[PDB]
């Protein structure tokens, strides 16, 4: 009957099918940590923005659109510029951790509708209603419930 | 460091190149008169799980020896060594 | 020798097809040489490093 | 009758002509290492992409097309730029050994339909059907079989 207690009983006794409509609505709303103020974020190396990106050329896009028997699509100036400046940063990169320890975490967050440095609870539309998930509580057993069982019928 | 379980000659190419550089490093720091006076010089390899399976194994024989006042025998499975590593 | 005759041959470039070109013998395609370099280093390279440091009489 | 056992008998007793249609189909499918997850690749120095490449100029291509009694075709700016930046550092730190041992490996992989850093099993159309080969098991005696004997008739 309370938001916090039901997920402690989901492993023990009761399943997901027997919850109330007001209990499924409450378990998909965010927790009490949402609305609690915490103005701090870290690790501003996001894979969302590309530093190599540039404007639409509008002359190349005219040339690539006419199919022109060409041999290269992109501009390759700013993406060779980023390759050259990477040569001198140092061994300080410690590569493939940002490749692995930080790429695969931010990819899995983008599957849950979560931004990359976003440490809080994030919505994603499942069927007809929204489910607020985060990095910490992924609510994966609810997403299995509201996709499978809620194909034909309606729940709020 | 991460991979030494190979017995490839690629390590032996690297193993000789770092030994010859430490000879130059001992020749500069450790007073090159020592170099021709000291006999055969060996660089020890960084250890791997093939060696470490036996290195952990001798320790439990030493654990029996310091428990001889207490007479507590200890024996360790081959699965248990790899979980410790 | 067979390739030299076609350059002297008074044909247009439009009539030079893959058929008119004789095939190279198999040594001359890169395939062979490429497969030669599967062998010629890879096996021979570790023959240099074996017997290097055993020293025994 | 099993995929793995037949190639151990190809050297010993039986040839390639006496296999079943379902055995030739199975021996050209990939092994069990395919579908097994292994997310790691190394040595990202591929000869597939050219860092010296640039866009179609569309004014030079207009000029080279009119046959113009000219003396040079390409642009030669980015390919002298790569020659200059090679001399600023190559003379600092490199012994090559890569022009030999990394060029000829990647060329032989491109005749088998394999990408350059691709450590897994790759298809190539031989006759009517596909044969999955890799770097490790080249399946060269099958390619001799399905090219020579399968000129006129059909096998799956």
């Amino acid at each position: 009957s309370v938001k916090d207690i039901k997920k402690l009983i989901e492993e023990g006794i009761l399943d997901y099918e027997d919850l109330t409509e007001n209990e499924l609505r409450k378990l998909a709303k965010p927790d009490d940590n949402f609305y609690e103020l915490s103005p701090y974020a870290s690790d501003e190396k996001d894979l969302s923005l590309n530093e190599t990106s540039g404007l639409t050329n509008e002359q190349l896009k005219n040339f690539l659109g006419q199919n022109g028997t060409y041999h290269m699509s992109y501009d390759s100036k700013s993406i060779d510029y980023a390759k050259q400046k990477k040569s001198e940063k140092k061994e300080d990169q410690q590569e493939d951790d940002d490749g692995f320890y930080d790429a695969y975490k931010q990819i899995k967050n983008s599957y849950d509708g979560i931004p990359n440095n976003f440490n809080h609870e994030a919505p994603q539309l499942i069927g007809n209603n929204y489910v607020f998930t985060s990095i910490y509580d992924t609510k994966e057993n609810l997403i299995k419930f509201l996709k499978k069982n809620s194909e034909y019928d309606l729940y709020d | 460091f991460d991979a030494d379980n190979s017995g490839t000659p690629e390590y032996k190419r690297v193993m000789e190149d770092v030994r010859l550089s430490l000879i130059k490093k001992c020749k500069k720091v450790f007073k090159p008169e020592f170099v021709n006076r000291i006999d055969k010089i060996g660089v020890f390899e960084p250890l791997n799980k093939k060696n470490l399976h036996k290195i952990v194994a001798l320790r439990f024989k030493k654990l029996e020896k310091r428990l001889e006042e207490k007479n507590i025998q200890v024996s360790v499975s081959e699965k248990a060594i790899d979980y410790i590593i | 020798e067979p390739y030299l005759k076609i350059g002297r041959s008074h044909t247009l470039y439009t009539h030079i097809t893959p058929d008119a070109v004789p095939q190279l013998p198999k040594e001359c395609t890169l395939k062979h040489l490429s497969s030669y370099m599967e062998e010629k280093l890879k096996s021979m390279e570790s023959k240099k490093n074996i017997e290097s440091g055993k020293y025994e009489f």
